[PDB]
């Protein structure tokens, strides 16, 4: 291991850089909030009774991205649409999501 | 919340590492915050009389 | 159910809000700021051009 | 235990053509601890 | 109230002890009871009628 | 509440800001007058027609 | 316009967690017996 030295330590540093890059990419990607909870988000009391019982029906937690939280105007399957302008802001006429011309 | 339901026979072997697991959700039941109601509409002649 | 270490089955969770309401909206009133005050009594008079 | 929300208090409302109103409007509530802690025994004459 | 005179509406032979036992089976730790005056004669006769 | 203080002063502040906003909008708009009084008795005869 | 922030309750604080369990675990026999430490899997005694 001429330069890499400790193989496992070097690979771990590489994975650290990789996860940092993946975070920097995802935070600006077009992910869509996806979770088993749809309308029972808080529901502290009941805590979504229709989850427990199987203990293995856990889905893949996907966080809301920038393009999703920035007043989207649809969903092109699984990602925010890049071909339609968002809706109008009720306060004043405003479209913070525009497709260029 | 509760503690358990039944324990009974728990004798096992020194290699019983097959599978296990548990789960118990929150048990918040309810709360109402009841209200009351009482009113009086006496006039002025009555309040003045004796 | 202590079967597995997950959060979906947690009893009595905390809602964890954020203590602020950033509902900012525009409010300038430049005209009303650069006009003045001429309090009056009645509402039928004129200015005699 | 009791859970009085605001208070037990009296208040006056708008009067009228020789009227006078007064109200209380107390908001309260109870709360038990571990339902399996208090016993109840109904009485039946027969079955 | 099966065998006792089936005309009265109240307690029967000392099932208060059964209730206290059911409570102790769940760590109730209760030390107060309500008389319900209409049923106070039962508590009064608890020390007799045998 | 969870993020505000109360649902009264919050609403009052919002309503006052909205009053100022609507005032500015009305001043900078085409809000012509629509009244019934065709006041013509002015010039030192201050009266309300029949 | 009636800025009170009095009916919002935006604090959304956490619970107080005064939960209570009523499962007795006295163990009088185990408290009175005592304890000893064996090494083998089987233990015997002569009388």
């Amino acid at each position: 291991n001429y330069g890499r030295g400790r193989e496992l330590m070097y690979q771990l540093e590489k994975k650290g850089k990789e996860i940092k890059r993946d975070l920097e990419k995802i935070l600006l990607s077009g992910q869509a909030r996806t979770d088993v909870l749809a309308d029972q988000y808080l529901t502290n009391s009941a805590a979504d009774p229709a989850v427990a019982g199987l203990n293995d029906t856990h889905a893949a937690r996907k966080t809301g991205a920038f393009q999703f939280l920035c007043a989207h105007g649809g969903l092109a399957g699984g990602v925010v649409d890049k071909t339609k302008n968002g809706p109008a802001d009720p306060d004043t006429g405003a479209v913070t999501v525009k497709v260029a011309q | 919340d509760a503690l358990a339901s039944v324990d009974g026979n728990n004798a096992h072997v020194e290699g019983s590492r097959a599978e296990d697991g548990e789960m118990k959700p929150t048990v918040i039941k309810s709360n109402v915050t009841q209200i009351l109601r009482k009113v009086v509409r006496v006039s002025d002649t009555a309040n003045t009389t004796a | 159910n202590p079967t597995l270490f997950v959060s979906y089955d947690q009893n009595g969770k905390k809602l964890s809000f954020a203590n602020w309401i950033s509902v900012l909206s525009p409010q300038d009133t430049p005209f009303v700021s650069m006009t003045g005050k001429e309090s009056i009594n009645q509402t039928i008079f004129s200015w005699q051009t | 235990t009791q859970m009085v929300l605001r208070a037990p208090k009296r208040t006056e409302l708008a009067k009228d053509g020789s009227y006078e109103k007064w109200m209380i409007e107390m908001e309260v509530g109870l709360r038990h601890r571990n339902p399996y802690a208090s016993g109840v025994l109904f009485t039946a004459a027969g079955k | 109230n099966a065998s006792n005179p089936t005309t009265n509406i109240g307690f029967d032979e000392a099932d208060i002890f059964d209730m206290t036992l059911q409570l102790y089976t769940a760590g109730s730790e209760a030390d107060i009871i309500m008389i319900n005056p209409a049923h106070a004669k039962i508590f009064a006769g608890l020390q007799e009628n045998t």
